[PDB]
RNA sequence: CGACUCUUAGCGGUGGAUCACUCGGCUCGUGCGUCGAUGAAGAACGCAGCUAGCUGCGAGAAUUAAUGUGAAUUGCAGGUUGAUCAUCGACACUUCGAACGCACUUGCGGCCCCGGGUUCCUCCCGGGGCUACGCCUGUCUGAGCGUCGCU
RNA sequence: CCAAGCGUUGGAUUGUUCACCCACUAAUAGGGAACGUGAGCUGGGUUUAGACCGUCGUGAGACAGGUUAGUUUUACCCUACU
RNA sequence: GGUAACGCGACCGAUCCCGGAGAAGCCGGCGGGAGCCCCGGGGAGAGUUCUCUUUUCUUUGUGAAGGGCAGGGCGCCCUGGAAUGGGUUCGCCCCGAGAGAGGGGCCCGUGCCUUGGAAAGCGUCGCGGUUCCGGCGGCGUCCGGUGAGCUCUCGCUGGCCCUUGAAAAUCCGGGGGAGAGGGUGUAAAUCUCGCGCCGGGCCGUACCCAUAUCCGCAGCAGGUCUCCAAGGUGAACAGCCUCUGGCAUGUUGGAACAAUGUAGGUAAGGGAAGUCGGCAAGCCGGAUCCGUAACUUCGGGAUAAGGAUUGGCUCUAAGGGCUGGCAGCCGACUUAGAACUGGUGCGGACCAGGGGAAUCCGACUGUUUAAUUAAAACAAAGCAUCGCGAAGGCCCGCGGCGGGUGUUGACGCGAUGUGAUUUCUGCCCAGUGCUCUGAAUGUCAAAGUGAAGAAAUUCAAUGAAGCGCGGGUAAACGGCGGGAGUAACUAUGACUCUCUUAAGGUAGCCAAAUGCCUCGUCAUCUAAUUAGUGACGCGCAUGAAUGGAUGAACGAGAUUCCCACUGUCCCUACCUACUAUCCAGCGAAACCACAGCCAAGGGAACGGGCUUGGCGGAAUCAGCGGGGAAAGAAGACCCUGUUGAGCUUGACU
RNA sequence: GCCGCCGCAGGUGCAGAUCUUGGUGGUAGUAGCAAAUAUUCAAACGAGAACUUUGAAGGCCGAAGUGGAGAAGGGUUCCAUGUGAACAGCAGUUGAACAUGGGUCAGUCGGUCCUGAGAGAUGGGCGAGCGCCGUUCCGAAGGGACGGGCGAUGGCCUCCGUU
RNA sequence: GUUAGGACCCGAAAGAUGGUGAACUAUGCCUGGGCAGGGCGAAGCCAGAGGAAACUCUGGUGGAGGUCCGUAGCGGUCCUGACGUGCGAAUCGGUCGUCCGACCUGGGUAUAGGGGCGAAAGACUAAUCGAACCAUCUAGUAGCUGGUUCCCUCCAAAGUUUCC
RNA sequence: AAAUACCGGCACGAGACCGAUAGUCAACAAGUACCGUAAGGGAAAGUUGAAAAGAACUUUGAAGAGAGAGUUCAAGAGGGCG
RNA sequence: CGCGACCUCAGAUCAGACGUGGCGACCCGCUGAAUUUAAGCAUAUUAGUCAGCGGAGGAAAAGAAACUAACCAGGAUUCCCU
């Protein structure tokens, strides 16, 4: 009666979708996340897991701002000016 | 019992039981209010009785809950304050009402609402009056006698709903519905009745203690469990 | 004689070692040392004539200008007064997110100004602009039987 | 003495190995076979976890002192035998 | 407007205040109105006709919203004052605080008529455009009657509680009278009367809802919340058959009918002789009419036990309503009795208790080890101790004017002790627990106080609680003795002394669910009894809320014996269903040093391989369960390890 | 693409570790496709019929249904046109598979809108710290109205919304 | 050659921080749903008779209760039956216990690991419980098991002595 | 201020290293397929040829499967093909 | 009663400027283990190390002495050899 009879009385959800890290792991009766903690200012992440922290840094998403600070650094932050015309 | 699945059971309930505030009226002369239901209240088998007393600093109608003394009906009117007259669920200050009357829902501190003697049989005699100092005794349901401040006020009677320990509750479950209208409190499981880890009582061959049930005041808690502090212990004869 | 049983060889099956290749890793060194309310990192949904995934991009959606390069892109069809390709300096970027009118159900509001019902005339359907906490400089309106003042 | 050719049984109380009584009888001799024999059975006893006493210990606990309830898995391969 | 309950189309007006509604438990009884089922007649189409049958089946209708009337209910108003008490329900229950009689008024009116609405819908009969019709025409879509039937609703009335059975958004009605409207005009404010014109954005909306779309690794005998519910027999939503709608037997076909199995039956004569044990099976069963013991807490026991009646058809007798001690007509069930009658057959299948006489355990109902224990364990009402008057007891918390008991207050919150009722509950404060007294007073730390000393250091008096000294306590934990002597036969010991502790076992009750010796011994049940029950107490280690002795009811609890009935046995037979077997199609596992005929011998002392003998003849189909010290899991028992964890106190910190 | 001689250097030689990973045997065409009664005769589609489709027979569920419709949960599985590889433990013309193409329209039926047990901001207080405690308790917590009056709009500032 | 180091490779039962779970079950709260047909006949009431008074007999009516038989629902006794490479990592069958009450179930909600909840078995806390699960500290330590890869050439032992 | 530190970031240059069971978990639509309610756990998988010249026409078959033609230095390289 | 100055204290969508969050390899401030070594184990060891919380920068932190000496005196801070 433990095992698979009571397997069946499955019709109910726990956690859905978060709305900032948008990971089904967002508990509804205690409403923070489980993975970052929504409500909280800040983060969650930690030290003692670190495959955890590179599944999502930096690096691993799109970067939209970042991937043209970079490139917009090495000639000197050049703003207002515009080419010589023909 | 210190939370959670405990907390009493407070919904069908019918309101806080208490006496009026004190004012220039009950302070310096007497009210008069009447009685528009007497009504029962859950976790408490005595009955409470509203009553419509009038405001008089804007037009409006007030109204309490006092404990109902027994002998009062619906209709009937209420009078009150440092004067008004000793007769049955009229309230007046200790300081005033004669050594002999009996009274309920007595206050302790002048002006508090009311502490002692509004469960169902329960009165708190006057004895003696001491009028420089301003003192007053008054013997209580448990043998004692408080020494109490002389402006501190009782109505007058005896508790309503009275004789409730008389009847044998029979079957097990008129006890349920008498405890499942109270709190989480009831089938109550014996100490012995449980393993080493659960009560210090219990374990082994048989079903005995081994220590004493007498236990020290100054013990800390998983082991204040007994006869706490016991002044004595057996069948108690003579007096 | 024949089947079957065992050995060895030839050729075939089954399987993917070994060898040979490498637009990938590992380690050392040098040099610079740059995120954010002017909305980050991270999420979500959208964008191709034929298109699902990786890519790149935002209702201006495999991108628009300009400076440079100088005749492609290509898997099939159709379309030199600058194709295609690198540079990135002018223009632009849905909804969420510290996330900001109130709230998480994509739900209810308040303040002004504009075009339509008009001939502001409130209500009505559209379009725009403000409506979070904390804190410093100073400006406005005030409270105090706090401390004094003069009639 | 030769002789182990042919047999050596039915019941009450008991979990019995042992014991003791009824009746019939040619007679109701004794033993081995992994103290013959659980992928042949039965689990009634012992020898898990629940429960109750009767001795011991301040106690968690203990008893060749007694009790109640407690899941017996596989064969289609070799041999053997039919 | 009306005596009035209250009525008519509107019928002005603020802050404030008062109440209504939204707003309520569960169980019984009775009545009103729809659906549905039945019963006699009329239409239309079917079916059956060898013989009979005015026959058997199908089908026969009106939304919301408005007006009009039935049907139901009133704790609504008037005249009027009633014992010779009256009115009245199945039950009740009502009244000089105004009944009977008479006359009125308000709310629901889901029923019938009306407009809707016959113009659509359904049934049949016939004609067009082959198409591409919401084609076109006709008849019909009636009238009667019953009810403790079933389903939903609507009301009226009673029972139960130490159980009194939600909140608020929203919306109305009142008291009050702040005010407002204009001078007999065209009139004014003002309307909760009728007509009319403009408008309602956003998100969800398919399908399965399961022996196929969800969970269980799968089209998985598991598991997962509701709504509607026809005929026949019955007490019946039971069991069996049938309409409406549904289905292709649940991942297969074909052939045989062997041994084993798995689920059904039957057995001559005996009847537990089988077994640890009546395990399994069988016997009894429905209703009507008689009849019923111990014992009892008088309520039960009780369907005790034990008997008889029961089909079919032909009759008789009683039990109602309506129209004007009698006449007419309208009618749905039951209940009693008599006769004729069959091969003694009738609760004909289906449904449906075996009975009796005792011992212990637990009062009863209730809970409990999901996946080896349902019990004698847990809980329970009843009994008894214990702490506590809030600056409080008990308790949570890392912390704060922290929190729980508590919206409480001694018939109250908290902590233990046994276990319903009846009868009872004796002795022990030396021991530990717990408690109450205090300067009768020995131990006493921090800090000080003082003198000696140049200071770094030492001595002296003072000295909290707690410990010592002295009271309270067994329904606080338990504990409750040893030996010699004595009666005119002998046993026997009423009596007498003597050592000891805090007393030293008082009522009762026994070879027990508890007694080693033990299968204790007299009596009872059997042909025979380590069994069961009735006494005897010496009791290794029985004994009184750590409970003692008893007892009606009760039990999927432990135990014995008698009447019933049986394939459990003597002793096994035969039948049926499905496999097994043989064929086509699909087609996995555990396990495997190498392998596989025996004797005896030695050998790590029980060899398939070695040594000495016996011997050895392809390839295989069905069975069996001797052997592989068979498979299945780094023995769960025991011992070691300077390896651990769960529990407990006088181990150490 | 590679090797000998003299010298250097090391992640340098397998039968085994109930060792790691991959592949293959014997057993074996064997165990087996056995729960809830049951099918048969004709036709028509086709290269292929014990199983699909129509028509006729005999049967079961039997209104507490193998009937008719919903909520959770699934997420297109709904519906027609085709295909025969793989899958649907024999077969397939079939399918909830595959491939292409359609399908969910509301003021009046729900969510929204109010509270329930309960969840939780600010004032305060606790805290090394992100933060925690608390919910009416140490708070100057109401940003609204009919009128009395000053001075400014709009349409003939006539009369009233609007400050 | 001895040693400190992950130190020839493979192996514990433990211990230590910080974190995720009440979608099964354990219990307290809010809010909806549900329960054939029969038996026994407690109070309260209607006459019918007996007696000087109390009060008592005979016949009806009425509908109680952790009351009985027994269906749906909830449960899980015996067969120590089937299944035991199963249909099922706990089913199925005949027989069984309760069935108007401490009843039986849906939704919303509070309680979190020396911690919760327990009519009390060390029960239950997502197939795990006499201390749940996920990551790290960590390659944790082992007087004890198992393994330890090319040839020929030469020499070849010890189980005894003191101290742990 | 400098002389110091830098397993994250932006670009660069080397190697007495490893060579697809190695070397990073990742040479490829990898932090991707898939599992767990959630914290988290997390693979396998490189190679035709110089060039597609990727086998017109015939023939058996319903269809996959075949027989002959043919391209290539070779199909004894036939689309998961050294 | 009014009028005015100060002091201490409200409110604003008043005019203009600041903070939050991210990454974290090296730096600063806190808090803080047990495995394991001692052939047992409590002080010691691990180690002011793991995990927890907080703040930054192109480096941080330190920094021109209430400094070392005992000499015939050296003369901020950081870093390497000793």
């Amino acid at each position: 009666t433990k095992g698979t009879s009571s397997f069946g009385k499955r019709r109910n959800k726990t956690h859905t979708l978060c709305r900032r890290c948008g990971s089904k792991a967002y508990h509804l009766q205690k409403s923070t996340c489980g993975k970052c903690g929504y409500p909280a200012k800040r983060k969650r992440k930690y030290n003692w897991s670190a495959k955890a922290k590179r599944r999502n840094t930096t690096g691993t998403g799109r970067m939209r701002h970042l991937k043209i600070v970079y490139r917009r650094f090495r000639h000197g932050f050049r703003e207002g000016t515009t080419p010589k015309p023909k | 019992g210190a939370g959670s699945v405990f907390r009493a059971h407070v919904k069908h309930r019918k309101g806080a039981a208490r006496l009026r505030a004190v004012d220039f009226a009950e302070r310096h002369g007497y009210i008069k209010g009447i009685v528009k239901d007497i009504i029962h209240d859950p976790g408490r088998g005595a009955p409470l009785a509203k009553v419509v007393f009038r405001d008089p600093y804007r037009f409006k109608k007030r109204t309490e809950l006092f404990i109902a003394a027994e002998g009062i009906h619906t209709g009937q009117f209420v009078y009150c304050g440092k004067k008004a007259q000793l007769n049955i669920g009229n309230v007046l200050p200790v300081g005033t009402m004669p050594e002999g009357t009996i009274v309920c829902c007595l206050e302790e501190k002048p002006g508090d609402r009311g502490k002692l003697a509004r469960a169902s049989g329960n009165y708190a005699t006057v004895i003696s009056h001491n009028p420089e100092t301003k003192k007053t005794r008054v013997k209580l349901p448990s043998g004692s006698k408080k020494v109490i401040s002389s402006a501190n006020r009782a109505v007058v009677g005896v508790v309503a709903g009275g004789g409730r320990i008389d009847k044998p509750i029979l079957k097990a479950g008129r006890a349920y519905h008498k405890y499942k209208a109270k709190r989480n409190c009831w089938p109550r499981v014996r100490g012995v009745a449980m393993n080493p880890v659960e009560h210090p009582f219990g374990g082994g061959n048989h079903q005995h203690i081994g220590k004493p049930s007498t236990i020290r005041r100054d013990a800390p808690a998983g082991r204040k469990v007994g006869l706490i502090a016991a002044r004595r212990t057996g069948r108690l004869r003579g007096t």
